[PDB]
């Protein structure tokens, strides 16, 4: 079949390289222009450049937003297309896609995650939420990166649970707010992963 | 330049047995786009011509299976996987890289195919009457040969003329009328053919 | 250039994609291309015969369970007994039952009584069904001969004769052929030719529907261009009821309370359903009637359910959403699902459960549920084509039907959702913005569900024109017996009767196209609808009023003689010629031919009658100059208009001057060619008048031949008792003194030259003169007979020496008509504006071989489109293969939902030497070998087995052909060829070769 | 569905006026260029020119043998493609086909038997062709224009006829050599269906 | 361990007994399942 997978996310300070790869198996890889394909944390899909074909030139055209920073490759004999990133800075948090098309984007790859941002790994400040006089919930302020999970009574309440999806202040950190539902008393475990600190939490009013 | 595009010109097909035109350009078809830019046309015997294949390998709807496609831009081979009573015609190779094309190619001469037959030479001297009429026409005949890649030279030349028919179905053969149409006088002054269904020239004469 | 790369590869866009739109809806009609439902036949529980039958079953809410059949020799009285358990009795006392499915047909198909003896009625009933589903569909049963056509029927074993073992009586060689599903779609795809897949399902409560998925998929495929899907559930033996009591599962009383309170079992009834299906394309293409539209069957399996009877829940789901799947629909897009409904305690909940799972889950309004075994019982494996008729009603009348026995909505069955409406009061379904969808289940025994969806059909019918003609089109109708045809006749009366102010056209369009051409044919041209009703009503009684009545097996092909002088009227072309564009066309053109060379235009002669023909000197037209060229006008004219309804010819006889029609209707010469001869022919014989006669007389030719003389001899021989002679004024006169009284008259014709004798050669001279060498003689159209030769010749002769020739010597009209009669063919039409000369090749055939058929156009003082169509009638009614889609090319005719045939059926239950005296002998013998037939073709009434009927039509198959044979190798001690049945294909031959065969 | 059907055929003189319409019935007619094909009789097809989509606008391409002498247009509200054909010469004798594209030619028209000849409407000559001492047969010599119908034993022997193709002159006539081969005689029947002209001939060696 | 390539199935029709075979409608299935596998006559090399 015809799979663009790539690789090269991670996690850098502004102002670092990163290398994205598409691995295009299942086509002719020199007759597509290959394009990438930016889209940041839960907006829309912005293009960020692509390259002709080999016998269509190979003239490389980039945003307005990464011209001078960002660069785009391909190779046939090796059969794999670059996005080389320079110079990145906090705009390049995203989930960055490879598409087999300049004007007919195709297969799209699947989806490589780079983030940028200058916060360093902690764990989370997990303040409650006392209810009003109702629901319950408890806050991961200040985590980062995203891995993150939230359960409630340990992973034994699932009705009425809901992980509002992370979300990211001016320091670079993140923040989940995970609430239930029900009148009564609960408890909540959160696991930052990449710190490993599992810190439970308490409520009463 | 232009490209120059060639054929095996008098390609024999049997029936229900896989067949193989073949197209040779002097340039390269392939253009840019991975896409070669080579059209394979069918003239089925007396009918408007039929569009079997463009771009090289893609065929056009309502032309059966059968008609495959297959090659390169320079060298191209239309597969014909079962050649029935309707694979048979003229097949054109026609290029597209380049449009002005006064030509469609000679095209690829198609027959149902035999083994080969013995040309029956028939001298046919002029009536009489035709001699009272003003005109002569001393008419050689080759009935039943197959392939059709005999010729009739005049001797004893440049006045004869040509009348082939296409293949018949029951024998599968080819019959030539080469007609001297000619005038009074010179007819007080021989037809022999080529054919490979002989070797040596059989000359019989008026 | 080409723009570069902008006009071309935005060139080669525009052909990948338009043959991407085209091998994307290849792939639509592969997997998802919608069948039609063109007709439905149905012969189910009650008085049910007629899909029409059964919406009056169904509609006023009738139950058929009414009890169980005392036809079948049932026992009835070991089936019941207090103790529930006892090896042989049955549990319900009832259930719809077929009271018809006792009798059969036999001769009307190729079957003789014995072997329709030995038919299972499954198969028996599936015969009578698969001619009615084609003669509803307007399809002629016998135009589908070497098709394409599956016959995809749904049986369940049984058990009907007597088991094989132990053989039978009669019923030997045939108990085989009729105890095995095998042949139960077989036996269709025989008897009508058909040459598609006919294949048998066995899935018991689900045959049916199964049946109709292996026929829809046959279609999408392409195997088959048309189907006739179907199942048939006729029980002829008690044993079901008495092992489906066994594990107890029947109703008590035999009914069906599909999703009711009071299911106390499943119940049962026999019945039987076929639909002709045909994608839609192919349906609306060929125009055949599309009822409804099944868009989407799937047939699964139940898997290890608790039991292989006990149902399965989530296998019904996947069945309920595959069809929906595969007909690209949605669960809310289904307005009433035709559930199984089987009856049982059980069944019924998971069924529901099913339905509230497959289509409750997610309802806009709700599902109007309902079941035809409420008002009929579980036909078995008729159950789901009955159910896709009760849809195809419901969606044809726009009303659901009730489902009886359903007040007490199951209290098993969780009904709170409201998505499921259990259709217990006739709830309207109007045509409206959202396509009338349905969806049959059936779930069998065998553990296989299936489910189909049926569309409304697409109402595009609508946009159809108005208008009227003066075209009496015949409206013909025929059938197998003599008792069938006065049956044909009265199921049409009585159609025409309540349903009354159909166009008449179309009810000849639709007996014409529609109808099969059987062996005892009935035509009458009518002019309304009570001198229709009026012969509809005396067709059924015998008496064959303003009709014309015949039996016509093996005839196909007519022949055209051409009469001579005879019409002297010629006062009935001006009628033809007012009312037929064809007739004031073909006799335009042949005046227009005429006229170059003889300036005598007819037209305006035609409106001249014969009461303005007589004022300034003049006859009923004998001025040969002026007649012999407005014959041939009228004749030529004729012969264009007969093959213009679609009647060609065979041969071509020409009496005098019918030789020049010969010329030109046969191809032999054109219009300009024959009008020129026969004009040309015509001013020399106008040069001899006024010495010579023609004497027309019944006289004895072996006696006229002595009174050959005085210049007087034959110049024709128009028959046995008819003798046309010629000569001068010598014996003329004197014929009819010395003749008229001893009961012998001499038709002296009104004519004033000699043909056929030596008196033409006296203008030899102009004759060769004037006609000259330009109507070359051309290889023409039609075989033909000389009148000069009296021989079947070529059509390279006729010539300038050709006329001269029959002009010449004597017609021989008799020898010709006799050879034609020998030849092959049998049937005359006489052409011509009066049929002079009828009851003489009638006579020729009454004194040898057989009596011959005497078809005429029209009539002295009678030329009126009334009489023309009378014409065809005659001749469809006397074996001549009008073809009526040329009679109704363009009339304004639609299709009609007519009565099919009305099978003559009789009760056909299997229960578990001479020394050469005189032509005495050959009747004894005929009697003898039609005796010892009617003994092997299982008549237990010997009386008669019809004698123009042949042996492989009468069901004289190898084991009747071969005792035959024996029985006559037997009484009359002879050593008859092993293929006798097909040397001599009709008792007649046999008979023949037998009594000439002394010796 | 799709049809291109044609007409505008006939007999002219070298130096007249000729009309070719393409009548388009199936497909948007201003979406296709079409072109106007020829086929000389039995050999090879030769592209006369083709109009551009009047969307595209473009040109009308001719070839180099009919530049300044023939004239293509196109016509979307009253769907017809028009071959203009004007001072015509001997070549113009042959089919000329009108075909769906510039550069792919996907449907095509029967074909119209345009003929451009100086000759006028005269039957046969009807010259026999007696055996050496065999086959038996018989010529058509100057005869115009084609329809022309030849048999044997008027129309009863057809094994082994073979009927010569039309065959033309540099005067403009037409010569068919129709010949059986069959030991033995033999009649053979010509008819110039035009001038309605039945020759018929009786051959003896 | 082979590969069913095409079939066909083709009733007799009008032949001259039920269990009498038809002689040209064997003919048309043997060529339904040769023109449904895509193949020619003369690719099988045996006949079961």
């Amino acid at each position: 079949e015809v799979q663009l997978v790539q690789s090269g996310g991670g996690l850098v300070q502004p102002g670092r390289s990163l290398r994205l790869s598409c691995t295009a198996s299942g086509f002719t890889f020199g007759d597509y222009a290959m394009s990438w394909v930016r889209q940041a944390p839960g907006k829309g899909l912005e293009w960020v450049g692509f390259i002709r074909s080999k016998a269509y030139g190979g003239t490389t055209e980039y945003a307005a937003s990464v011209k001078g920073r960002f660069t785009i490759s391909r190779d046939d004999s090796k059969s794999i297309a670059y996005l080389q990133m320079n110079s990145l800075k906090t705009e390049d948090t995203a989930v960055y896609y490879c598409t087999r098309g300049g004007t007919l984007f195709d297969y799209w790859g699947q989806g490589t995650l780079v983030t940028v941002s200058s916060a360093s790994t902690k764990g989370p400040s997990v303040f409650p939420l006392a209810p009003s006089s109702a629901a319950l919930g408890c806050l991961v302020k200040d985590y980062f990166p995203e891995p993150v999970t939230v359960s409630w009574n340990s992973g034994a309440l699932t009705s009425g649970v809901h992980t509002f999806p992370a979300v990211l202040q001016s320091s670079g950190l993140y923040s989940l707010s995970s609430v239930v539902t029900v009148p009564s008393t609960y408890i909540c475990n959160v696991n930052h992963k990449p710190s490993n600190t599992k810190v439970d939490k308490k409520v009463e009013p | 330049d232009v490209v120059m595009t060639q054929s095996p010109l008098s390609l024999p097909v049997t029936p229900g047995e896989p067949a193989s035109i073949s197209c040779r350009s002097s340039q390269s078809l392939l253009h840019s786009n991975g896409y070669n830019y080579l059209d394979w046309y069918l003239q089925k015997p007396g009918q408007s011509p039929q569009l079997l294949i463009y771009l090289g390998s893609n065929r056009a709807s309502g032309v059966p299976d059968r008609f495959s496609g297959s090659g390169s831009g320079t060298d191209f081979t239309l597969k014909i996987s079962r050649v029935e009573a309707e694979d048979v015609g003229v097949y054109y190779c026609m290029q597209s890289l380049q449009t002005p094309r006064l030509t469609f190619g000679p095209g690829t001469k198609v027959d149902i195919k035999r083994t080969v037959a013995a040309p029956s030479v028939f001298i046919f001297p002029p009536s009489d009457e035709q001699l009272k009429s003003g005109t002569a026409s001393v008419v050689c005949l080759l009935n039943n040969f197959y392939p059709r890649g005999a010729k009739v030279q005049w001797k004893v030349s440049g006045n004869s003329q040509e009348s082939v028919t296409e293949q018949d179905s029951k024998d599968s053969t080819y019959s030539l009328s080469s007609t001297l149409t000619l005038s009074k006088a010179d007819y007080e002054k021989a037809c022999e053919v080529t054919h490979q269904g002989l070797s040596s020239p059989v000359t019989k004469s008026f | 250039m080409a723009s570069t790369d902008s006009e071309k590869v935005a060139e080669y866009l525009r052909r990948a994609t338009l043959d991407l739109r085209a091998a994307r809806q290849r792939i639509r009609e592969l997997e998802g291309e919608p069948v039609a439902v063109v007709a439905m036949a149905c012969r189910l529980p009650g008085g049910v015969s007629t899909p029409e039958e059964f919406w009056e079953l169904l509609s006023e809410g009738r139950d058929a369970v009414a009890g169980l059949p005392t036809d079948r020799g049932w026992d009835l009285d070991s089936l019941f007994h207090p103790d529930p358990t006892r090896s042989g009795t049955a549990h319900q006392r009832g259930g719809g039952f077929l009271t018809e499915a006792t009798a059969f047909d036999p001769a009307f198909f190729g079957m003789s009584p014995r072997e329709a003896l030995a038919v299972d009625p499954q198969q028996r009933l599936m015969l009578e069904l698969s001619w009615e589903v084609l003669e509803r569909a307007g399809i002629p049963p016998t135009s589908l001969q070497a098709s394409p056509t599956g016959v995809f029927v749904g049986l369940i074993p049984q058990e009907y004769g007597p088991r094989l073992a132990e053989g039978g009586e009669g019923v030997e060689g045939y108990l085989m052929t009729g105890t095995t599903t095998s042949v139960a779609s077989g036996r269709i795809a025989y008897t009508l030719g058909l040459e598609g897949p006919a294949i048998s399902v066995d899935t018991a409560c689900s045959s049916s529907l199964v049946a109709v998925h292996l026929a829809c998929q046959s279609l999408r495929r392409g195997e088959s261009s048309l189907a006739m899907a179907g199942g048939v559930t006729v029980m002829p033996t008690p044993g079901m009821l008495v092992d489906f009591s066994r594990m107890n599962s029947l109703a008590p009383d035999g009914r069906c309370k599909a999703f009711s309170a009071g299911a106390n079992g499943f119940g049962m009834a026999e019945g039987a359903g076929m639909l002709l299906l045909e994608r839609l394309s192919d349906a609306r293409r060929n125009g055949h009637p599309v009822l409804a539209v099944l868009r989407g069957t799937a047939v699964n399996s139940d898997g290890a359910s608790n039991g292989l009877s006990a149902p399965n829940g989530r296998a019904q789901v996947r069945v309920i959403q595959q069809a929906l799947a595969e007909s690209g629909l949605g669960p809310a897009d289904i307005d009433a699902v035709e559930a199984h409904g089987t009856g049982t305690r059980l069944g019924d909940p998971i069924e529901a459960r099913a339905l509230f799972e497959a289509y409750g889950r997610d309802r806009e309004q709700p599902l109007h549920l309902g079941s035809v075994k409420s008002n009929l019982g579980h036909t078995q494996a008729a159950a789901g084509v009955a159910g896709v008729i009760k849809m195809v009603l419901a969606m044809r009348a726009g009303t659901l039907p009730r489902t009886l026995h359903a007040s007490e909505r199951s209290k098993e069955i969780d009904w709170s959702s409201g998505a499921i409406s259990l259709l217990d009061e006739p709830e309207p379904w109007p045509a409206g913005a959202r396509p009338r969808r349905a969806g049959v289940s059936s779930f069998g025994i065998s553990g296989t569900n299936a489910h189909a969806i049926i569309e409304e059909a697409p109402q595009v019918v609508e946009g159809e024109r108005v208008e009227a003609g003066d075209v009496v089109a015949p409206w013909v109708l025929s059938a197998s017996s003599a008792e069938g045809l006065r049956a044909q006749a009265a199921r049409l009366a009585a159609h025409l009767r309540e349903h009354p102010g159909q166009d008449p056209r179309d009810i000849a369009y639709s007996l014409a196209t529609g109808r099969a051409a059987l062996p005892h044919r009935a035509a009458f041209a009518p002019v309304d609808e009570s001198a229709a009703l009026r012969v509809l009503d005396g067709l059924a009684t015998g008496n064959a009023d303003g009709a014309a009545v015949g039996t016509s097996r093996a005839q196909q092909r007519a022949v055209f003689v051409f009469p001579g002088q005879g019409w002297q009227w010629a006062g009935m072309a001006v009628d033809l010629l007012d009312t037929s564009p064809v007739f004031a066309a073909a006799l335009r053109e042949c005046a227009d031919a005429l006229e170059p060379h003889l300036d005598f235009e007819v037209i305006p002669f035609l409106r001249a009658e014969a009461a303005r023909r007589e004022q300034d000197a003049a006859l009923s037209t004998e001025r040969v100059d002026v007649v012999q060229p407005v014959m041939f006008a009228v004749m030529v004219s004729l012969a264009s208009m007969w093959r213009a309804h679609g009647v060609e010819p065979a041969a071509v006889i020409g009496h005098s001057q019918g030789e020049i029609a010969a010329a030109c209707v046969a191809g032999a010469l054109s219009l300009d060619d024959a009008a020129r001869v026969v004009a040309l022919r015509s001013r020399v014989i106008a040069t001899m008048p006024g010495n010579k006669g023609m004497a027309s007389i019944a006289a004895p030719a072996g006696e006229v031949r002595a009174r050959i003389g005085d210049r007087v001899e034959i110049a024709a021989v128009n028959g046995p008792r008819s003798v046309v002679v010629a000569g001068d004024s010598d014996e003329l006169d004197r014929l009819v003194a010395s003749c008229t009284t001893e009961c012998i008259r001499a038709k002296r014709l009104a004519v004033d030259y000699a043909s056929h004798s030596s008196h033409v050669e006296t203008i030899r001279d102009a004759l060769h003169a004037e006609l000259g060498e330009d109507f070359h003689p051309l290889p023409g159209f039609v075989p033909f007979f000389s009148t000069v030769t009296g021989r079947w010749t070529q059509p390279d002769e006729l010539d300038a020496g050709y006329w001269y020739r029959n002009l010449r010597r004597t017609v021989r009209f008799a020898d010709a008509v006799r050879a034609l009669a020998e030849q092959g063919y049998r049937t005359f039409l006489e052409v011509s504006a009066h049929p002079i000369l009828t009851a003489a090749i009638e006579e020729i055939g009454d004194g040898s071989g057989a009596d011959l058929s005497a078809i005429h156009s029209l009539r002295r003082g009678d030329g009126s489109l009334a009489d023309f169509g009378e014409a065809l009638s005659r001749a469809f009614a006397a074996g001549v293969a009008v073809d009526w889609e040329s009679v109704h090319l363009g009339t304004g005719a639609r299709r009609v939902p007519l009565p099919t045939y009305p099978f003559q059926r009789e009760r056909v239950w299997l229960e578990p030497l001479a020394s050469l005296p005189a032509p005495e002998r050959e009747k004894a013998l005929f009697e003898l070998v039609r005796s010892h037939a009617a003994a092997v073709l299982g008549h237990a009434s010997a009386e008669r087995v019809p004698a123009d009927q042949a042996f492989a039509e009468l069901g004289v198959d190898s084991l009747s052909a071969l005792e035959l044979r024996n029985r006559l190798g037997a009484a009359t001690g002879v050593r008859l060829p092993t293929t006798t049945v097909f040397d001599h294909p009709d008792v007649r031959t046999l008979a023949a070769h037998l009594t000439s065969e002394l010796g």
